[PDB]
């Protein structure tokens, strides 16, 4: 029983060793993801900064082009949602 | 029919330059008009136009040949003659040249008659006011303390009104207007003969035609032409100048303004002659310069003189714009203009805002009017998206907070975005108040948050909105029908196209004559997007009348469907979403509004009797805001409002429809310059067209814009961490920035600290407004530490400035309304006199002026007959006996006379019983000597008129005297009845019935023919019954001049009705001749009534005999109310004096105390503490079950049942009788009616723009205490006593007086008076008559509700 | 005899080594917790950006829009 | 021969320790499965906004 | 005695189960490659905004 008490133990143990070497890659990939997501925070801060202060201007009709031509606008109501929806 | 639809007496339409140019060119009249001046009219084929209209061309040729014959030099061309042809704005300095004094007798007869009539009653009125002062104060100098100078009586008023300057001009233009109106009336009838009138006065030749007049002055060698509207405007301006100058001459209060106003008038008249139509820019600059001069006295150095300098620079630019004046001449003109505003009190500096209408109005052109809006609108605009979303987040916060504080403090259905923080999560879960400081942070999360359906709002919730007539434009195919046919006929013949059909429809008539009408399906026009796809839609502008500013000279009109959608959307916004915003103090009650404004202005004044409270006021006008609104700054707010109301796409309609459509200015005499522009869509962005508008329209969607502005103001206030109270008005706004300063600081330093604190708020507000697209210039912004501007009224240091001259300027000689009766004109004059009393003018002088102008109006109506009558017996009887004129003018309107201003009306707005006040006035006049006791006996013994139960119940307090109702209201009621009869709208299916008068008479008899008659109870029950609701709905119609004309056309009046409407004035004069001529023989028992008899007893007896036919001896109860002047016997205590009534028996008094040392417009520490004065108390029920959301029908039925039970008894028979009168409006059974009925005790019996009752100058420092008195009739009596005491205190120290060196105490001893009587009611009153068979509109929703409970 | 004791000793020591390996691996999870805490803000800020972009797109006057229901 | 029992109790003790640490490690793995799901949603909405901007 | 050999067969069976789910843990690597791909996309597309 002692042989049995050792041989399978060593075999399982070697399997554990292999799985452990596989698992230590977790820490590495996880910290790389952490840093990359930190860069995502850095760039998302800038994209809000740019989007928060944006100019929306209506060109108007200073040229005096006839209204027939200026008729490039849809005439059908379309239901779109923004935040709530 | 043409004798009723007479030409208008006063200006109501814009002055069109091209109309006068068309008339001048039609007849080849001499002129020096340049080809550029004529505009499009120069290239018109005048040969064809003269071929048509031959009567018009014949008249014009006749006046032209008369001008040539009179002045041979007019044949000379190339302006080589000495005569200069001038258009209206350049004839201002030569108005006094036109005299026509000779060959003109009617004005002289009118003046002589007025003088003769006034000479008989001046002393009597002086005695009357002396007795009033003695009775109300115990001293004979109540009205003459501030003036003692000179006391103007009625004779003095007439002398200085008929002898001052502009009097001859007013008489010569009144005669000209009368003659031209006669000619127009004759031309309408088709007389076609003698339609040209020539006066040919020496040195002044005038030729009158139904189209235009030709005035030539030999002294100045200037000939001018004026159209009918120009003549009306000139005579209105001259009448205003006369009134203003005469009032300045009369009142000691306005005496300093006389010379300044005269000099200003002369200077601007010369400027008008030198410039043209550009002088109205200077007039508007003067309007702003009034406020600039008001700001010149500000304690803060940084804010004093900024507006003054800016307005001076603007005036210099306007003067030197066209190089009429060089720099030095413009500087001299500016100095002369500004020197008239210096060294004036703030009140007078605001009463120089009367001169705006004193220079007439400019001649308008459609192209010029369209140029301004095309410059402002249709322009690129850069918007800040961060500012838009911050404003939207604060809009959400304000909407949520407004839905809270109501609806049991529960948040509206809302959806939170994914970014919302935990604090927002818990606040939505908790339903707590959204603190604005919290909302400032996490604004991204406050925004993007949807408020789901909050209201079950229905478009048909309000019925009054659909009954108001609005101008509607023609379809996009008949858009050329507005122009005159003569001008467009050649263009349409060249293009070989059919002439457009003229459009004359009205929105009200379209709504009333609509078979299938439903607001639910009407809003689908905008909801489904059909408006964007509608080709027939056409929106057009039209020139606005009585407008002098460049902005606001046009108002827009839209198609029927689009206008209906607009009014429905505005009503939807105002009913539910508008009520959610309490940040602004706007309320439908004027009393609460003026109280709020007084408190806001009195924030900064704190006396010495820590950290005080300081305020800096900021006012900006929003007139130009409408053109600057863009779709991108309103899409999110409107998107949230759509979600809240549940309609997917209702708002944002104005911009979406406007960018796709081409707008134009519709003027009959202003066709497009290019004759080849036959269609609207392909027009260019010039001339009268506005291609692809991108802004808004004034008035349209005002609620949404006001809410957006409120959100912006709140955002700015929180951004600077400053406390403010907004008061956005739509066209104006006022902000009071609040900060805490040291008490020990000097007032100037506290004001400086307040301005420094408000600087950051102003910067943030300007930044946010720029972000949302509204640039704020120096014109809009007025920063002052003392005053803010609201409703064209200045709130200066806790007061309201008088602006009485603006009220006196519009006191003309005839009402513009249709009937043109003497009674209507006298009522208008009395109303203007009441306004003068409220606006600081001497009460004694106002009484004298009311009497004088009543006499003047009656004399004018007698000697200037509107309609020629075959029999002149009445007119000759009145003209030959001026004593009859005086007796009729001094008789109160309740007794048949033309005196519409009672003596007690001079002090308190609220009057309880008009008949008691009339009797008191008659007694005062008898005691003085103005009238005679036999006049009172004739009134008592007068034969009862043709009155029924319906007139007694509908209008209580009225005697059974014929011709107390002017023909004007008869015409209005006829128009309303005609509109109702032909109405086919589903919403009014059962409102109209042929037996409505019979039903009303039967119900009134049922309620009144009892053991004890109660006119007030019957009135309230009738009003709250079904028939009263139908009468109210029928009275919802506006009944405008166009509506009245349409009703008279489609439903012509009978010959007898026509004759009585035409000769109502003569019939009324003849009817009153039976009492104002000789002492009639009366019953012997009437001699018990004397001049010492209490007015209440006389009123009771007079009501008993007057309604003797109806009542057969039964007395009338529940109407009598003590006359405020006669009820109280006041006494004024100065220094060591004592009250005689207090020392002799009487111990009831209303305590009024005025401290000493008060100095207005001085250091707030010196004068006693200030407070909001008593301006009045409105309605303010303990019902068994408090039903929420109860319909109008349910409330009406409950009030009807309560009043019936309280008045006629609490027996079960009375309950069954009231059950029917309640079931005529609801479907309750007896049990639910009894349970839901409010408490039937102490019935109020109450039933039926910004005009403050006083300046509140010295009434703010007053002290009141009614502890020593008994204390809803008693409450009304005590409120009237308090208001009378406040008015007495105010008139003791008139606006001329600004200090009080001694403390004053007013008592107003209401005790020991005969007018105080016990009140008894709630007695048993059996019906005495079966309940009439009443037809109820069961199917009508607005009258009957089958389900009054949920 | 003593050899079996040698074997057991070597196993317990080997399991001790692995025990250190697994407690290190467990300690690795703290920064996973931090990355979850930051992905929180990731979603929040991304939703805010999306919402801004949407309300900018709806603000164009060319295409009429409407809130559902 | 008692030492064997003592060491055996010791092995049981380190055993329980392995059970507890490995169990919490499984909890960490379950939480990374959550992370995986959320970031999936982040990818979906990022794709949506990429469609919206173009 | 034999009881602890049986118990240890129990604990190594549980151990094999732990390794079973441990093998499932590594499945995240493809999705994290996807998340890096997301970074690349968002960088390339925010380059367009400026
Ligand atoms: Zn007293
Ligand atoms: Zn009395």
């Amino acid at each position: 029983e002692i042989m049995d008490l050792l041989r399978g133990m060593d075999a399982r143990l070697q399997h554990l060793e292999q799985k452990v070497d596989k698992v230590l890659a977790q820490g590495s990939m996880v910290t790389q993801i952490k840093n990359e997501l930190s860069t995502v925070k850095t760039t998302l801060a800038t994209i809000e900064g740019m989007m928060a202060t944006v100019k929306i201007m209506d060109p108007g009709n200073p040229t005096g082009v006839p209204v027939d031509e200026l008729r490039r606008s849809f005439s059908d109501h379309v239901t779109i949602v923004s935040g709530p929806g | 029919l043409n004798e009723i639809l007479l030409p208008e007496v006063h200006l109501n339409s814009p002055i069109v330059r091209y109309k006068l140019f068309y008339y001048i060119l039609h007849g080849q009249l001499p002129n020096d008009l340049e080809p550029d001046d004529l505009g499009p009219l120069a290239n018109q084929n005048w040969k064809a136009i003269r071929a048509e209209e031959s009567q018009v061309h014949a008249r014009l040729k006749q006046i032209r040949v008369e001008l040539i014959a009179r002045i041979p030099s007019l044949r000379w061309t190339r302006s080589q003659r000495e005569i200069a042809i001038l258009i209206w704005p350049r004839i201002l300095p030569i108005l006094q040249a036109y005299d026509l004094r000779q060959s003109m007798q009617l004005p002289t007869v009118w003046e002589k008659l007025t003088q003769s009539t006034v000479n008989l009653i001046s002393d009597g009125l002086e005695r009357v006011v002396l007795h009033i002062s003695n009775q109300l104060t115990g001293k004979p100098n109540l009205f003459t303390r501030s003036r003692a100078y000179s006391i103007p009586s009625t004779r003095e008023l007439s002398q200085i009104w008929f002898n001052n300057e502009w009097s001859g001009s007013v008489k010569t233009w009144l005669m000209i207007k009368y003659r031209m109106r006669q000619l127009i009336t004759n031309q309408k009838t088709g007389e076609l003969t003698d339609l040209v009138t020539i006066v040919d006065t020496r040195s002044t030749l005038c030729i009158i035609t139904p189209e235009l007049v030709a005035l030539y002055s030999s002294e100045h060698k200037a000939l001018t032409y004026l159209t009918f509207e120009m003549v009306l405007m000139v005579t209105d301006m001259l009448e205003g100048r006369l009134n203003v100058s005469s009032l300045c001459t009369a009142s000691h209060y306005l005496s300093p303004l006389k010379k300044r106003i005269e000099v200003l008038l002369t200077l601007v008249d010369d400027l008008a002659l030198l410039m043209g139509d550009k002088v109205y820019g200077i007039v508007s600059s003067l309007e702003s310069f009034v406020y600039a001069q008001l700001q010149y006295g500000d304690p803060v150095i940084d804010i004093k003189g900024t507006f003054y300098g800016f307005i001076c620079n603007e005036i210099l630019d306007l003067l030197t714009e066209d190089n009429i004046f060089t720099e030095e001449e413009a500087n001299k003109v500016l100095l002369d203009l500004t020197s008239q505003f210096d060294n004036l009190s703030p009140d007078l500096t605001a009463e120089l805002l009367c001169i705006m209408r004193l220079w007439g109005h400019p001649t308008l052109t459609a192209s010029q009017a369209a140029s301004k809006v095309r410059e402002s609108m249709c322009a690129p605009k850069v918007l800040d998206f961060q500012t838009i979303m911050k404003t939207l987040a604060f809009f959400h916060a304000i909407l949520i907070n407004g839905y809270r504080r109501s609806h049991n403090g529960i948040w509206p259905p809302t959806t939170l975005h994914g970014n919302a923080p935990k604090s927002l999560i818990e606040m939505r879960h908790d339903n707590s108040e959204l603190k604005y400081e919290y909302v400032l942070k996490n604004w991204k999360s406050i925004s993007m948050l949807r408020i789901h359906k909050c209201f079950d709002a229905s478009p048909d919730e309000d019925l009054s909105i659909f009954m108001k007539d609005k101008a509607i434009s023609c379809p996009r195919q008949d858009w050329m029908g507005v122009f005159r046919r003569s001008l467009i006929k050649q263009r349409y013949r060249d293009a070989n196209r059919p002439l457009p059909q003229p459009f004359n429809r009205r929105l009200l008539l379209n709504f009333l004559e609509d078979d299938r009408f439903d607001p639910i399906k009407e809003l689908e026009y905008v909801t489904s997007g059909e408006y964007l796809r509608d080709p027939e839609f056409c929106a057009s502008y039209s020139l606005k009348e009585k407008e002098i500013k460049a902005t606001g000279r046009i108002f827009a009109k839209m198609t029927k469907r689009m206008r209906s959608c607009q009014v429905i959307a505005e009503s939807l916004l105002a009913n539910h979403a508008g009520k959610l915003m309490r940040e602004n103090g706007v309320v439908l009650d004027q009393l609460k509004l003026t109280k709020s404004l007084l408190t806001m202005n009195q924030i900064g004044i704190i006396s010495e009797h820590g950290f005080e409270i300081a305020a800096c006021f900021l006012t900006t006008d929003l007139t130009k805001y409408c053109l600057n609104w863009r779709y991108q700054v309103i899409i999110p707010f409107a998107r949230t409002l759509n979600s809240m109301y549940g309609i997917p796409h209702l708002f944002e309609w104005i911009h979406l429809r406007l960018m796709r459509s081409t707008l134009y200015v519709g003027d009959p005499f202003n066709p497009p310059s290019d004759p080849t522009q036959l269609d609207l869509d392909t027009a260019l962005n010039d001339d009268i067209f506005i291609v692809s508008p991108r802004g808004g329209i004034e008035g349209l969607c005002q609620k949404l814009w006001t809410m957006i502005s409120i959100s912006t103001i709140i955002l700015s206030a929180t951004e600077a961490n400053t406390r403010v109270m907004s008061m956005v008005q739509g066209d104006n706004q006022a902000i009071a920035i609040t900060t805490r300063v040291v008490r020990s600081l000097s007032h100037s330093e506290k004001k400086e600290q307040a301005y420094k604190a408000s600087k950051l708020f102003f910067e943030r507000l300007r930044a946010n407004n720029h972000g949302i697209g509204h640039h704020l210039k120096e014109q809009e912004t007025i920063l002052s530490s003392d005053f803010f501007i609201y409703s064209k009224r200045v709130f200066y240091k806790g007061r309201i400035l008088t602006q009485a001259l603006k009220n006196v300027s519009k006191m003309c000689l005839t009402a513009d309304i249709l009937g043109d009766c003497s009674q209507a004109s006298c009522s208008n004059l009395a109303t203007t006199v009441m306004r003068l009393t409220e606006n600081g003018v001497e009460k004694d002088l106002c009484y004298f002026l009311n009497a004088f102008m009543t006499i003047r109006q009656l004399c004018y109506d007698l000697v200037f007959p509107q309609t020629k009558s075959l029999s002149q017996d009445i007119t000759n009887a009145y003209l030959n006996h001026p004593i009859l004129i005086s007796r009729l003018c001094l008789l109160p309107s309740q007794l048949g006379g033309l005196n519409f201003l009672s003596c007690s009306r001079l002090f308190n707005r609220n009057i309880g019983d008009p008949l008691v006040s009339a009797i008191a006035d008659v007694k005062r006049l008898i005691k003085a000597g103005c009238l005679d006791i036999w006049v009172l006996y004739n009134i008592l013994g007068r034969r009862p008129g043709k009155g029924k139960w319906s007139t007694l119940a509908a209008d209580p307090y009225t005697l059974n005297i014929d011709y107390l109702v002017p023909s004007t209201t008869f015409l209005k009621k006829h128009a309303q009845y005609t509109l109702m009869e032909r109405s086919v709208n589903p919403m009014l299916r059962g409102v109209f019935s042929e037996n409505a008068a019979e039903e009303e008479e039967e119900l009134a008899q049922y309620l009144l023919d009892r053991e004890v008659v109660m006119p007030r109870v019957a009135h309230v029950i009738l009003a709250q019954s079904s028939c009263g609701r139908r009468k109210q709905i029928q009275g919802y119609l506006d009944s405008t001049r166009t509506i009245i004309r349409y009703s008279l056309e489609v439903r012509p009046l009978s010959a007898k009705k026509l004759n009585t409407v035409i000769e109502y004035n003569l019939l009324y004069l003849s009817y009153n001749l039976e009492i104002i001529e000789k002492p009639n023989i009366v019953q012997p028992f009437l001699n018990a009534i004397n001049v010492d008899t209490c007015s209440i007893d006389i009123a009771r007896s007079l009501r008993k005999l007057s309604w003797a036919t109806l009542l057969n001896g039964r007395p009338i109860e529940g109407l009598e109310t003590p006359d405020p002047i006669e009820l109280v016997h006041g006494c004024l205590i100065i220094g060591s004096d004592e009250c005689e009534h207090c020392s002799s028996g009487d111990d009831k008094f209303t305590w009024f105390f005025l401290p000493k040392g008060i100095r207005l417009d001085d250091d707030p520490a010196s004068n006693p503490p200030i407070r909001v004065p008593y301006i009045g108390s409105k309605t303010d029920v303990a019902s068994m079950a408090y039903i929420k959301g109860a319909s109008v029908s349910l409330k009406s039925a409950l009030r009807l049942a309560g009043v019936y039970i309280w008045a006629f008894g609490d027996t079960e028979e009375s309950w069954q009788d009231a059950y029917e009168l309640a079931s005529t409006r609801v479907n309750l059974t007896l049990e639910q009616l009894q349970s839901l009925t409010p408490l039937p005790t102490s019935a109020n019996l109450v039933h039926r723009k910004f005009t403050p009752a006083s300046s509140y100058a010295f009434s703010s420092f007053v002290h009141i205490s009614n502890d020593c008195q008994i204390l809803t009739d008693s409450n009304l009596i005590y409120q009237q006593v308090m208001i009378t005491g406040l008015a007495l205190i105010e008139t003791w120290n008139n606006p001329p007086i600004n200090f009080s060196v001694y403390e004053t105490t007013l008592h107003l001893h209401t005790g020991s008076s005969c007018c105080i009587r016990p009140v008894e009611s709630c007695v048993v009153n059996p019906p005495l008559l079966p309940v009439p068979l009443i037809n109820v509109p069961q199917m009508n929703k607005f009258v009957y509700d089958p389900e009054p409970l949920s």
